């Protein structure tokens, strides 16, 4: 039969939710969105659609931090991750609460999933319409998750989510391959901005402006902090020299 | 979220009829044949034990199962459906008869329960009932030993033997013929044995079927000494041994 | 491959070391290592042919029999690669013959791709087939 | 009414489609992988599948450790993997807190066994498209391996399989067996049992595996584990001197 | 179709799309236009109250939650009649809590995930109205706007419901001017008053059609109706 | 500490040392002047490498440390070892509020590889802290100044044992609550090491 794709929790004939794969709709959806495991850390970029003049820049932020060391960007329904990411951002401090610490990366990934999983446990519990690039500096290291509303996530030394990603899939696959040493964050926050534009390309139609972040055990000692100011601008012109 | 749905998951056909239910007695009807047989001397159940696989090991399920020391009970159908409804049934009993009457149930009531369980997966909403319906073999001393087959739809009943399960009625009929008032066990057993092997197409003996007995109370099974009055389980699981001692019986 | 060539150039004179005056590690280790059953740059199966070669010439075709034995057993490059050398080996056999028919004769079964099947390249494993059979006649 | 396919609820057959098709969700993971008791230990082998450079592959495991001493292979999508493990992870200290000493592998299988049938049961509650396969070597019942199904049933095994392609190392090691005709692989060094499966995983997959093909992992007394991708090269490497 | 996909907020297009939100989206523009802009120094909302009859009263769009904060509407009031009280507690429960006003910025998080509650939850539906909210505090005036897809923006400017763009355009055509209007709240209005009429389609705006409000650096959320925007006018 | 459950006194210390941490306790349980187990063991395993020291209520500890086990057990089921630290965490919640519930003064302690052992005191009042060693129980009483003099930080594996056994020794003789013998358990890199030590020898140091 069919109805199969129309509640969440059913198991269609294949043993699939076709509202899940509904929701990836609606993910790749999303606006063009990458993170970048890097050496001490992760970073995390972002194209930001300027619909227009009256659109206040830099105000509408769509990367959210978790504690101060998970920094989180996801493509979808920008309501959709930020409850979610209220929703991670509880976990942490609830974590941090009981265990002392800030929570690690992947500790902290498992809830989310868990609780995204919940939203296909049910035909009413409408999935998240999000995957989410996710991550940052922890006990160990860096970490950089991008996660399905199916709950899947995993490692990813590298992540897009939103159209561009394939612009950004290479561009990220490339450093991978141009760097499998590694990379400082600056280089991936210069690294990204390019691969943002390229991705940007996908979506290239319309104005648009630029939110990077990242987690850098080096800079941001630990700690997730937004690409900002003049490497902000760097990485820009950087990006917008190589670009051409 | 949770359950939206409260509401009977059967409901009246235009017939009155229970869809579910009657489709129940089908998954039911489907269950690898299971046989019982209410002795003189004991009760006795049987079946053959479904492999799935050679790799899988058998013996590490079991279609019957002892409720009470002297109460155990088969199946025919979902061995997960199966599953849960023992523990609960071994469960209640100890709470729902013993923790309040310090001993195990008469079987009729032990019997009972599970009865109004199904009922109510029968018409709980949300939920849909067991696709196993329940040959029972207890012993109480006022009721001796007894017999009894449950459904899904809980309906419960004495048998002076019975079978369910898929080949059960030709089985019943053999056991019709077969059965007396007086059959003894080890003759119900044989009887069972014969009656069985009808209904087993695969491999059979001991360690591909299922025999279990109401037998006497087992003081070898008491585990403890020292206690006069508690004598041991009634309820007994023949070998595979014994069965094939058995087979060779036939 | 740059190391693949070099390396191996390197073993060359490091065979070239102790095949002159063992070194069948040298030229070996490299590609042993590099390509063994995973390519590291890979190589040339020559690299591995001139380890096979370097040993062949060098060698007891006795022992290079059991040398290219192993080395079968890991990889190779590839099932094809050694096996071309152990052809020529055949040649080099017979190139020895008696005994060396002998060592042949262990080369056959020793793995198949001489007279038999483990290789496809019958175009040779064929021939010492029929060629130890024509002395196999004999 | 045609809902009965849509949700659990017996079919005119008494079946259960989504169940039925939960099954397929089983296989849709496409991750072929084994169970096999060793004589001291269990090892349990599978397919480390890492299409992506992009990917952590670290990352990725459908076999869990469960306890101490009890790990599992899940077969199944890693979201309803991940979720059981969880599941699994709870009642095994709490069965220990409880009941003071470690819950016993299949016990686990049983308790995560009676989960099913209740989503079985439970319409709303959707059943999991994963097969489960607990393992580990039980103080009381040595090396054990205990598979679960989306739909609560389970079973010990002598040793398994599970997979797309589980029937053939099914076949294998049930010619294998059939063959032994002994329960477990008997070795002592689960090496050799890691190694015989390796074997028989290449041998009735017909696949040669990287050590970075291998989902890897041995229940040993007391401590279920895994091995690096260098135990499974040792093995590789093992493996590759047996042939 | 999409009586197959649109009836549920919980289930997606085949696009991924959630049609309540649309239809939601939808009521929106079906509200009344208003208006509404900032200057960094002040933040002005304009209004058009509708009214049934002209023996009934005109319907205002423009709500007070805080000094500091307060909003205007299009689509459905009831939903932003909660919003807004629910809104107006938060301000206050900050300033009860923290004694801190409510950052015009935090509460346009508020309601996004508030709002996704609505959009994610079966048996429930999306708030019917989208919310344009002027706001000064210690970051300054601010306007934002809100989606009863949970979306919000701040804006120097902006106007809804029906045939906003009309200002919408002329007030994105404006830009520099207003938000430059400094302390100049009358221009800042006038613009708006000049913005509206650009998407003053049916008729002008009127003493009693005519809604204003502004929150500014001193000048707490204020709205300014009637006579208030007679001068105006 | 309810009435008709044990009463364990003696003195529990700990001393994270060179190589690592040791717990010590005496094995003595009493019941006013009856001791009631001379030989319990008082130190306590929530963690492999992550230990505690308990006293208080042992019915109080005793499911204390069940709890604790069992989340670090299903948190390291999860997440692996917590911290020593993140251990003592999860009981300060536990002190923290259930301390109107709770007699229970608890040293935590627990060896990391990372920063070697790591002694955390919980007394009853909820506070955690970290030591370079600690001593609580009846005697520690009369061995503060003792230990406070007569310790010192990095001794040697067994510079930390008799000192605490004289410390332990000390409380054992002074107390009356402290005897039995002395359990110590050494917390190391190398891991685990429970000792015993009988009256006959830690009486006299």
């Amino acid at each position: 039969g069919t109805g199969y794709d129309l509640s969440n929790s059913v198991f269609s004939p294949d043993g699939r939710n076709f509202q899940v794969e509904y929701a990836v709709k609606a993910v790749e959806n999303g606006t063009t969105s990458i993170g970048i495991k890097c050496n001490d850390g992760v970073v995390f970029a972002v194209e930001k659609l300027i619909t227009s003049k009256l659109l206040v820049p830099q105000k509408n932020v769509k990367i959210q931090v978790v504690d101060r060391h998970i920094g989180c960007v996801y493509s979808g329904l920008i309501p959709d991750g930020r409850h979610l990411v209220n929703r991670g951002r509880e976990e942490a401090a609830s974590f941090k609460k009981l265990y002392k610490t800030p929570i690690p990366i992947p500790a902290f990934a498992d809830r989310l999933g868990q609780y995204v999983q919940a939203h296909t446990l049910y035909n009413s519990v409408r999935p998240f319409g999000v995957s989410t690039i996710f991550g940052g500096v922890d006990k160990n290291g860096a970490h950089l998750y991008m996660l399905e509303p199916s709950g899947s996530y995993w490692g990813y030394k590298g992540a897009a989510t939103g159209k561009g990603r394939q612009s950004a899939k290479a561009e990220l696959e490339k450093l991978v391959d141009h760097h499998p040493e590694g990379l400082s964050a600056r280089e991936a926050v210069k690294q990204a901005a390019k691969i943002i534009y390229l991705a940007h390309e996908d979506n290239k139609e319309k104005d648009f402006e630029l939110e990077i972040s990242w987690c850098s055990l080096s800079e941001t000692n630990g700690l997730h902090k937004f690409v900002k100011g003049d490497l902000l601008q760097e990485a820009i012109d950087f990006a917008q020299k190589e670009i051409n | 979220m949770t359950d939206r749905y409260s509401f009977s998951l059967t409901t009246f056909s235009p017939s009155g009829k229970l869809g579910q239910i009657d489709y129940a007695l089908t998954a039911v009807k489907q269950g690898v044949t299971s046989l019982g047989i209410k002795a003189t001397n004991g009760v006795v159940i049987a079946t053959e034990k479904k492999s799935s696989s050679p790799l899988a090991m058998s013996e590490t399920l079991s279609k019957v199962s002892l409720l009470t020391p002297d109460i155990g009970a088969v199946y025919s159908g979902m061995g997960p459906d199966y599953r849960v409804l023992v523990d609960k049934s071994r469960k209640v009993a100890h709470t729902s008869y013993k923790r309040i009457y310090g001993e195990y149930p008469p079987t009729k009531l032990l019997v009972s329960e599970v009865a109004k369980i199904m009922q109510e997966a029968t018409q709980s909403g949300g939920v849909r009932p067991f696709g196993v319906s329940l040959l029972i073999a207890g012993h109480d001393e006022f009721n001796g030993f007894s017999l009894y087959q449950v459904d899904p739809s809980g309906s419960y009943f004495p048998w002076k033997a019975t079978a369910i399960g898929k080949g059960s009625v030709a089985a019943k009929t053999f056991l019709e013929k077969r059965w007396n008032d007086e059959l003894e066990l080890e003759d119900a057993i044989h009887i069972a044995l014969l009656t069985l092997k009808e209904s087993v197409e695969g491999e059979f003996n001991g360690d591909t079927i299922e025999l279990a007995i109401i037998g006497d109370e087992n003081p070898d099974l008491l585990g403890y000494t020292g206690i006069p009055t508690d004598k041991g389980p009634r309820f007994r699981k023949l070998t595979s041994q014994e069965i094939n001692d058995r087979l060779e019986a036939l | 491959a740059d190391k693949d060539y070099s390396q191996i150039l390197k073993e060359e004179f490091p065979k070239i070391d102790s095949l002159a005056q063992n070194s069948a590690l040298d030229q070996l280790l490299v590609l042993e290592k590099k390509t063994r059953q995973a390519s590291d740059l890979a190589s040339s199966k020559e690299v591995l042919a001139k380890i096979v070669d370097l040993l062949a010439s060098r060698n007891k075709w006795d022992d290079l029999n059991e040398q290219l034995t192993l080395l079968s057993k890991k990889h190779g490059q590839l099932k094809l690669s050694i096996q071309y050398m152990i052809q020529k080996v055949m040649e080099y056999l017979k190139s020895s013959k008696s005994l060396d028919l002998n060592t042949r004769i262990s080369v056959i079964e020793t793995i198949r791709v001489v007279t038999e099947n483990k290789i496809f390249v019958e175009v040779e494993r064929a021939r010492v087939t029929k060629d130890l059979v024509e002395i196999k006649k004999e | 009414a045609g809902y009965d396919r849509h949700i659990t609820i017996f079919s005119p057959e008494g079946r259960l489609y989504q169940v039925e098709y939960a099954f397929k969700a089983t296989n849709q993971t496409n991750i072929n992988s084994l169970a096999v008791r060793g004589k001291d230990c269990t090892v349990v082998i599978s397919q480390k599948k890492v299409p992506d450079k992009l990917l952590d592959p670290t990352t990725v495991s459908y076999i869990f450790c469960i306890s101490r001493t009890i790990g599992m292979v899940v077969n199944g999508p890693i979201p309803d993997a991940r979720n059981a493990a969880l599941r699994a992870k709870a009642e095994a200290a709490e069965f220990r807190y409880k009941y003071g000493y470690d819950m016993p592998c299949d016990v686990l299988a049983k308790r995560m066994a009676n989960l099913s049938q209740i989503y079985t049961q439970r319409a709303y509650m959707r059943p999991l498209g994963v097969i489960l396969t607990f393992v580990s070597v039980d103080e009381e019942l040595g090396p054990s391996i205990y598979k679960t199904d989306p739909a609560g049933y389970y079973v010990g095994y002598k040793a398994t399989a599970t997979g797309p392609k589980q029937q053939e190392i099914t076949t294998n090691l049930e010619n294998h067996f059939k063959k032994s005709k002994i329960d477990h692989i008997n070795e002592e060094s689960w090496e050799k049992v890691v190694e015989f499966a390796i074997t028989h995983m290449i041998d009735a997959l017909g696949t040669e595996f990287s050590k970075n093909d291998l989902e890897v992992g041995v229940a040993t007394k007391d401590k279920f584990f895994t091995l690096s991708a260098e135990n499974i090269e040792e093995r590789l490497v093992a493996i590759a001197e047996q042939d | 179709f999409r009586n197959n996909y649109d009836g549920d907020t919980v289930t997606f297009s085949p696009t991924g799309r959630l049609f309540q939100v649309e239809y939601a989206l939808e009521a929106i523009k079906q509200g009344s236009v208003t208006v509404g802009l900032r200057s960094n120094t002040h933040a002005v909302l304009v209004a058009l109250k509708r009214n049934a009859d002209e023996l009934s009263s005109y319907q205002k769009k423009i709500i007070k939650c805080d000094e500091h904060m307060g909003l205007s509407l299009a689509g459905l009031a009831p939903d932003a009649r909660v919003l807004s009280n629910y809104l107006r507690q938060q301000c206050n429960y900050s300033s009860l809590v923290f004694n801190r006003k409510l950052a015009v910025e935090r509460a346009g998080h508020l309601l996004c995930d508030k709002a996704q509650k609505n959009t994610q939850s079966y048996g429930g539906r999306p708030y019917g109205v989208g919310l344009l909210i002027i706001g000064y505090d210690k970051s300054g005036a601010h306007l934002l706007e809100f989606q009863p897809s949970g979306n919000v923006t701040e804006l120097y400017g902006t106007a809804i419901g029906a045939r906003s763009q009309g200002a919408k355009t002329y007030l994105e055509r404006t830009l520099d001017t207003f938000i430059k209007i400094d302390g100049n709240p009358d221009e800042l209005i006038k613009a708006g008053v000049e913005a509206i009429s650009q998407s003053l389609r049916d008729e002008s705006l009127t003493v009693d059609n005519l809604s204003i409000a502004i929150v500014g650096k001193d000048t707490p959320f204020t709205i300014y109706d009637g006579e208030a925007v007679a001068k105006y006018i | 500490l309810k009435k008709g459950e044990v009463s364990l006194g003696t003195s529990i210390m700990a001393v994270t040392f060179k190589d690592g941490v040791i717990l010590g306790a005496d094995s003595r349980t009493t019941t006013g002047a009856y001791i009631a187990n001379r030989v319990t063991d008082k130190l306590t395993r929530v963690h492999d490498k992550i230990w505690c020291c308990r006293s208080g209520s042992a019915a109080d500890t005793q499911a204390i440390a069940d709890i604790v086990q069992y989340h670090l057990e299903l948190y390291t089921s999860q997440y692996g070892t917590p911290s020593t630290e993140t251990a003592a965490s999860v009981f300060k919640e536990l002190c923290y509020e259930n301390k109107d519930n709770l007699t229970a003064g608890i040293i935590v302690a627990g060896y990391d590889d990372k920063n070697k052992g790591e002694v955390y005191t919980i007394p009853l009042g909820g506070s955690v802290h970290k030591l370079p060693y600690a001593i609580a129980g009846s005697g520690s009483t009369f061995i503060y100044g003792y230990c406070d003099k007569n310790f010192r930080e990095n001794m040697s594996k067994e510079e930390t044992v008799d000192f605490i056994k004289h410390s332990l020794s000390q409380a054992i003789k002074w107390d009356g609550s402290s005897g039995g013998v002395i359990r110590m358990v050494v917390l190391t890199a190398a891991g685990v090491e429970r000792l015993i030590f009988y009256p006959d020898e830690y009486e006299q140091l």
